[PDB]
Formats: structure tokens, C-alpha cells, sequence
RNA sequence: GUGGAAAGUGGCCCGAAACCCUUC
């Protein structure tokens, strides 16, 4: 089922946290295994999708709606905490290897980065989310 | 020889390239337009007899492309020895879609050396199957019509090979009278260079209407109504051939309309030697 | 004569988007870019003036004096050309306006702003209609993605079954300028005040209904923002340096721009009239 | 055979829908740039056609001489009998379902449900008449949605049936109850005579929407459009042709209840 | 003195039918 490979894997993107001028195949070749470990436990969909759709109205806020996420990316970062104290027994169990990669990359990543430098992180947001099925 | 080129910028399609000809024609509307009734080319006659037009094609960057010296076709074996022995099928590109060449396969495609053909060719011919209405209900009629289209970057140039007197008196003020929509049309003027070899049998570089001199030539057959009654089919030499035992074919009269329309033909050199023939 | 070649020059927002179409899909020619096809501009915009004098035959009559002698119908119940309802020319279904001789469409609104052909008659349309080419904002929008088309899906509903079933459209994305042109020959300088007058009114009929295909559900709704009305006399051929009209051109409602700044933008060009 | 329009009334719509609008795509249907939501025309044309025509279905034994062509239909149904043509007040096989559609011009000239919402067809195909512009979600909500307070919640159903309640949910995500849809609607008029009877004849069908819903699974909610009109102005000739900021302007006081301003119709009206 | 001159890929079509965010 889990293997140790998986949550280093995890480990070489929260310990090579910095992503941001890296290959666009250093996300997708990760992206699936970090996926993988994230679909070895149990992740079901509903309870990440309070995320993703904070990252989509930020990326419509990006496609022209204002200069970065200043304020709203706390939010953003606030949210992943939140559900981490809300999961409970068999999901906090599980939930932890979703939050342990977003804090650390938007630590750095609220420096106000560019919109072209948030779109590296919003594409990796994305790349983990199919691979739950898959 | 130092002939200065004229590079069309379009912004969309083209019905279809020029032709060598239908530049004469539309250059001869346009000076119908500007400078009255008898400044146009009654009056151009000893100025074009001088000086020619001589489309091409498209450009697709800056490489302005040029047909085909098409003394090459005979002894292209004998042009491509250095290659291994499967050169032939090089040849079937270098003769079935033998049609357009850079210039530095052109300075060379000429004078017996190994050319290279190109392939980024700007063309789209497309089947843009157009207009279906009536003004009150349906229309099914799916009548085609189709068009060519072009690339990003690319247009038509031609060449003129004249005094620029006579360039800027006439065809340079026609060629920005020319800017259904396909008349998309921005000038934009140049120069060139070509290398072009001793002149005992060279290339056109027209749409030709010889004087009865015939060396291995593609024919060519061009309608065109031009104000109403359909002209005669006028058989042509096609782009870039070889008749340069004294040209100077004579444009020709027509009959239909008040006052006659008569079609281009007349050609310029270039250089080639050709091996036999 | 010659003394002619207005450009309009614009910008023409699809509010709620297009479908001229070719799954139904856009006109897109070499670059996977769509764009509005000028014979459609050209077609819808004869289309709603063709309607407009057929509505109006009967009372201009003195204006415009060849047509009188129509009386307003189509030429579908009475099957041949020539009768005089107001429009023959069968094509192969259709019945559409074209006068039959040069000497008649001399003098027909609508027939002599878009021009007249069959046998003998041969008019020139008078007008060019660019097609209109995704201006360079969108054009860069595009090259990082943004998705210009739209694919939209409309279904039949029925009532006894409340069935459904797939008909997708894959429309234009709504709101995209697309540098709109029109280009106008002004040969016989009396029509021609009238004659853009006419050409304003027809473009006045769009904003209001459809361009582009499926209409009358959406799909069109389109809004011409034209900034520059030129002129280009005889001397800009014969030289181009200066001397060339140049007018206003920031927030001109074509509903407005139509005569309550017109004749202060007609003026100008009265200054060369020749 | 006459198109011979003089006309275009407008209307400018404002349909606050209240509890709920779920409009359907591939979820709501924002496709271009600015996410959104939206009512796309065509789910309004649609809504309009067929709850009209299923007023004229039972109302059609009254008219029956007033719109002379409606008199060559039956009531019933061409469901049982699989042909395209059948002499009932439903025909024309769209892919599965069926749709009324007079096959003709003149029958559809006449035809109280297909002069205002378009034939097709063996060559006929009578233009609709009537343009239905896509709702777009107005300004105010749009500097409303800028500063949060979103717009477009989410909504879980469940299928509890009547086992053990092992009920596989399926969110919906509808737009917020309370949403200025921005609407506008165009009319075309032609031959006078042929008018008055028609957009009367029109605004009941959005009276009976008023009733009904629109947009997805209404009969759990999703409806309540509530058209609080704004212009109920119109057009004329006189300054497509000329336009000199003139205009013939109703009032939008609140609705009507039934047809109110019949005699402001005819205010300031010849055509 | 332009293989030309006139020629809307158009007309019709609800993304609809049903579903208790609730039980153990």
C-alpha cells in the first residue's frame, strides 16, 4: 500500500521546497507520486474542494482582476490549517500529506510573487488533483 | 542587375497569386483612376517597353522566394552526382513539387550546382465554403468559391526591373491604390540582388507571350473578363522558363470594349547557361 | 472618376459572442485564430438594409427614383425573374436583391452600395469589407492560452418525453474586439452623403440583431466601437505624406454617431470634396 | 411573403431570480473569461417556446379561426405514431424528441406559436422573430462578487429513496438566490396589424415563466424569475434610418398583472 | 485598363427528466 519512497518523495518537495523556477517536468514528475501517496490514503475529494475553488476565483483574479493575492492568499493559507484540525482520526491521519507540501511552498510564495510566478504554483495545484483518480 | 522589389503586405487572403499579368491589368485600372483617361498605359507603352513587372511568390519571412529556373529540369542528373545513390527521389522533389526556391537556392539553382528545395511554403489554399442565404428563409446552395490564405508573417513580393522615374510615376503610386475582401494590401518597397549569370538563354521570370521562340517551357492558359466580355484564353509561357533568343514579346491587343484592353507577356532576363538543348 | 476610398477603421465587440460557422465550428484559417469573415459582415449588413428599403419602398419613391417599379413581395409565389415584387435572382433556393442592368442600380439604395451582377449588368459593390482579425490585445491573450473558443451545448427538450439531446455549438468566447475595417469606393460624389448615411444605418441595425450565425438566442449582439473615419482624395496615391481627415474617435456610439456628430465630421471632408 | 419589418420593441429584462437558478453545462455555464454566471438566451428562448406552446395545446380549441393555420392540429401527441408529420400539434423529430414546427411559410405565418418563435424545415424555415440576448450577470453583483461575498454557493442533493439511506449525494451548485440577470429582449415588428396580438400574445408565456421556473431541476425550486422590466421601449424606422436620441418610452413601474398598460401599448403608436 | 461582377455556412431546438444531506 504506502511506501517510504512516497512520503520522501513528499519530503524532496517539502525539503526542495522551492519549485518556482524549476523544470515543468520536475512538477508533473513529482506531482503523480506525491498524488500517489496522497491517493495510498484515503483523500476523498469533498473535503479538498473548499481549496481548489479559493485557488480558481485567485486565478480568475489573476487573469485580470488585480496586480497579485495579497490579502486573499492568507486565506488560502488559513484554510489548509483549518481543515487540518477539522479532520478527525482517519483523516488528519491522511489529510497532513496534502497540507505538508502548500504551507511550505506559500511561505516563501506570499513574497507577492508575479502572476506568472503564482501560475508555476496554480498548475501544480491542479497537476495533484487528477491523479486522486488516477 | 539591381532591380528593386515591391513586398505586399496583406492582411488576409488573396483570391489567388497575380499571375504576372493581372498585376498589368490591375496596374492599368489603377492608373485609369489616378491621372484621367489618357495617362494610362496608351501613355506607359514606351515606358513599359522598357521596363517590366514580372511576378512571384510569397515571401514567408524575408526569404524572398523565386520560382524555378527551369533549365534544370533536363540535366538534374547531372546536377546532384555528389549525392549517394538514392538521389534520385530528391529529384522527384526537385522536379514534381519543384515550385519555389530561396534565393540562395536560386543564385545556385541556376549556373549547374546541387540547390536545396525549401518546404516552408506560405500557402493555404483552402475550401472555404462560403455564402448560404435567402433574405427571407433558408438557402441551402452551399456554393465553395474557395481562396487562398497565407501565414503569420508572410506576403507577396514582385520585382521591377526600370528606371525609378518611371517606378515612382505610375507603379509606385498604384501599388498603395490597391488598399468580399480579398484586396488586403500593404506596400511596402526594397531592393535585391541577383547574382545572374552570362546571358545567352535565361529565365523570364514572367507569365510569357513569346515571339514564336520555344525552349523548354511550361504553357500556360489565362482566362480573364476584365470589364465584362470574356477574354480569349491566350496561351502563356508559366512562371520562370527560358526564351532568351531576343525577346521582347509584344503585349496584345484584345477587342470587346470602347477602348482596348490589351495583355501583358513582355518578359526581363536573368542568367542561366543550361547544359544542352 | 475616382475620388473615393473611405476607411472605417474599428473595433467590433462580440458582447455575447459568434458562430459563423463552417460539430459546428469557426472560421479558422491558419493559425487556429478565429475571425469574422468579411462576405458575413457584408451579407448580414445587406440583409437588414434589403429589408429596411423593402419595408420603405413605397414612400422614398422620389429618392432613389429606380426604385418604384417594385411594389413590395418576393418572386417565390410567381416562380421567375424580373417580376416585379422587389427581389428575384433565384440562386439555387434563395431570392435575393440585385437589379438586372447598370442604368436601373445607378439609382437603388441598396443595390448601389453593394452592386449588381447577372447577365449584362455588372455593377461593382462600392464597398470593401475586410475581415475583421483579432486585435493585438486578444492576440497576446491567446498565446499564454485563455481558450478564444467556447464550446456552448444546446439541447431539443421534448414535452411528452422531456427528452434531450447534444447539439454543440462551440461558439466565440463572449467579449473579443476584432479590429473591424470597411473600406468605401465614393465615386459619384452627390450619392454619396446618403450613401454612408445608408451604410451607418445598416451597421445602426446591428447592436440590435443578429450577426453570426444561430442568432436570435444569444450568439450575436455585437457593438462597433469605429474610431477613424478617413479619406484618402487622389492625393494620398499620388504622395501620402500628410493631408489626409482624420476624426474623433474614443467613445462614438454608432447610435449617435449617426447624424448628431456626423454633420460635424461631414464638414471636414466637405473642406476637400474633390 | 413578405419579412417587412418596421419595429424592434425592446425590453430590458432584470430578471432577479430568487431561491436558486441552476443552469447547466460542462455546474454553471460560464465558458468565456470572466467566470461567472449567466442565463445564455437559449435556455430563456427554449423555457419561453415550449411553455407557450403548451398554453396554445389547450387553448387552441377557442382561437381556432384567429390564427386560421393553427386549425390544421390536433391536442394530442405524435408520440405513438412515428411520423414526422401526423396532423397533430407536435411533430418535426429533432434527434429523439418532438418540437412544433409548421413545415410551410404560410401555415407558419399564421401559427400562433411559430410567428414568434420560428419555423424550419423543408424549405421554409420562417425567421423567429423575436431575439432573446444572453442574460449577462449585471454590474452590481459584478462589484459585488469583486470584493467577495461570493456568488454561485454550492448545493448538495441526496438520492435518499425509500431502502436503507445509503444516498449517493451530487452537488449542484447553483447561483445565489438573488441575481440581476441583466436580461434584454428584442421583438421584431412587422405589418401592424400583425402586432398587437403578438407581444401581448408573448408576455403571458413569461407571465406563466413568472409561474414556472426556468433553468434546470424546478420542480425542487431553481425558478422564481420575477422579470422586473425596465424599458418597454421601441425603436422605430424613423431613426434607424435618422437618428436624432429620439425614442417611444413606456413605464416600468413594477409589472403587470394582467396586461396593465394595454392602452400604453398604443401610447404614441402608429407602427 | 484585375479568371470579373452582385452571393450572412443560414433557418428551428430549455442542458432537460427524476433525487428528503439523511440514516445508523
Amino acid at each position: 500500500q504506502w511506501e517510504a519512497i512516497q512520503p520522501y518523495f513528499d519530503n524532496v518537495v517539502r525539503e526542495a521546497k522551492n519549485f518556482l523556477e524549476w523544470s515543468p517536468n520536475k512538477r508533473l514528475a513529482n506531482a503523480v507520486t506525491v498524488a500517489a501517496y496522497l491517493t495510498s490514503q484515503g483523500l476523498k475529494t469533498n473535503q479538498v474542494r473548499k481549496i481548489l475553488d479559493m485557488a480558481r476565483t485567485t486565478e480568475l483574479k489573476v487573469k485580470r482582476g488585480e496586480g497579485d493575492i495579497k490579502d486573499d492568499l492568507v486565506k488560502m493559507r488559513y484554510l489548509l490549517a483549518y481543515t487540518v484540525g477539522k479532520a478527525t482520526g482517519q483523516s488528519k491521519y491522511s489529510l497532513d500529506a496534502f497540507h505538508r507540501i502548500l504551507d511550505p511552498m506559500l511561505e516563501v510564495l506570499m513574497g507577492s510573487p508575479k502572476k506568472e510566478n503564482f501560475e508555476k504554483f496554480y498548475d501544480f495545484l491542479q497537476a495533484v488533483v487528477a491523479y486522486h483518480k488516477f | 542587375p539591381k532591380f528593386i522589389a515591391v513586398k505586399l503586405i496583406p492582411k488576409g487572403p488573396f483570391r489567388d497569386i497575380p499571375r504576372a499579368d493581372t498585376l498589368f491589368g490591375a496596374i492599368g485600372n489603377a492608373i485609369s483612376a489616378i491621372h484621367g483617361q489618357s495617362a494610362v498605359e496608351e501613355l506607359v507603352d514606351a515606358f513599359v517597353g522598357g521596363a517590366r513587372i514580372s511576378s512571384a511568390f510569397p515571401y514567408s519571412g524575408d526569404t524572398y522566394y523565386l520560382p524555378k529556373p527551369l533549365s534544370v529540369e533536363p540535366a538534374l542528373e547531372g546536377i546532384l552526382t555528389g549525392l549517394d545513390e538514392e538521389e534520385r527521389y530528391t529529384t522527384a522533389k526537385r522536379l514534381r513539387k519543384a515550385k519555389y526556391l530561396d534565393l540562395k537556392n536560386f543564385e545556385l539553382a541556376l549556373r549547374l550546382r546541387p540547390f536545396t528545395i525549401p518546404e516552408e511554403i506560405p500557402y493555404a489554399r483552402v475550401d472555404v465554403p462560403r455564402v448560404v442565404l435567402d433574405r427571407v428563409t433558408q438557402d441551402s446552395s452551399i456554393y465553395f468559391w474557395e481562396e487562398i490564405r497565407f501565414r503569420e508573417k508572410s506576403g507577396v513580393y514582385f520585382l521591377y526591373s526600370g528606371p525609378r522615374e518611371v517606378f515612382d510615376g505610375y507603379i509606385a503610386p498604384a501599388m498603395r491604390f490597391l488598399g468580399w475582401g480579398a484586396g488586403l494590401f500593404e506596400v511596402e518597397f526594397h531592393e535585391m540582388k541577383i547574382d545572374a549569370p552570362g546571358s545567352e538563354y535565361s529565365v523570364t521570370l514572367s507569365n510569357a507571350l513569346p515571339t514564336k521562340t520555344p525552349v523548354l517551357w511550361r504553357l500556360l492558359r489565362k482566362g480573364g473578363w476584365s470589364f465584362g466580355r470574356r477574354k480569349p484564353r491566350m496561351t502563356f509561357i508559366a512562371e520562370g522558363s527560358i526564351v532568351k533568343n531576343d525577346p521582347g514579346g509584344m503585349e496584345r491587343l484584345e477587342l470587346g470594349l470602347s477602348h482596348e484592353v490589351y495583355v501583358y507577356g513582355l518578359t526581363f532576363p536573368l542568367g542561366v547557361e543550361l547544359p544542352e538543348g | 472618376r475616382f475620388y473615393g476610398k473611405i476607411v472605417i477603421k474599428g473595433k467590433i465587440k462580440a458582447v455575447t459572442g459568434l458562430h459563423i460557422g463552417s460539430n459546428p465550428v469557426i472560421k479558422d484559417p491558419h493559425t487556429g485564430l478565429p475571425y469574422i469573415p468579411g462576405s458575413s459582415l457584408k451579407g448580414r449588413l445587406r440583409s437588414l438594409f434589403e429589408i429596411l428599403v423593402n419595408s420603405r419602398l413605397g414612400e422614398w419613391r422620389e429618392k432613389y427614383p429606380s426604385l418604384a417599379n417594385y411594389s413590395p413581395g418576393s418572386c417565390r409565389p410567381d416562380n421567375q425573374e424580373n417580376c416585379g415584387k422587389f427581389f428575384n435572382r433565384k440562386i439555387n433556393r434563395g431570392w435575393i436583391h440585385v437589379c438586372p442592368d447598370y442604368e436601373t442600380a445607378l439609382a437603388c439604395p441598396v443595390c448601389r452600395l453593394f452592386g449588381a451582377s447577372g447577365k449584362e449588368s455588372n455593377f461593382p459593390s462600392r464597398i470593401i469589407v475586410r475581415d475583421a482579425f483579432l486585435t493585438k490585445e486578444w492576440e497576446e491573450k491567446w498565446r499564454a492560452g485563455e481558450a478564444i473558443t467556447e464550446a456552448k451545448i444546446e439541447v431539443g427538450i421534448d414535452r411528452v418525453t422531456s427528452q434531450a439531446n447534444p447539439r454543440t455549438n462551440e461558439r466565440v468566447v463572449a467579449g473579443a474586439e476584432f479590429e473591424f475595417e470597411i473600406i468605401y469606393n465614393v465615386e459619384n460624389t452627390t450619392h454619396w452623403r446618403d450613401d454612408i448615411k445608408n451604410l451607418l444605418t445598416a451597421m445602426a441595425l446591428l447592436e440590435d440583431s443578429y450577426l453570426g450565425g444561430s442568432g436570435s438566442r444569444g450568439y450575436g449582439k455585437v457593438k462597433f466601437i469605429f474610431d477613424s473615419f478617413e479619406f484618402r482624395p487622389l492625393d494620398y496615391y499620388r504622395t501620402g505624406k500628410d493631408e489626409d481627415i482624420v476624426s474623433i474617435d474614443a467613445r462614438e456610439k454608432s447610435v449617435s454617431d449617426i447624424l448628431s456628430g456626423f454633420d460635424s465630421l461631414f464638414s471636414e471632408v466637405e473642406g476637400k470634396l474633390e
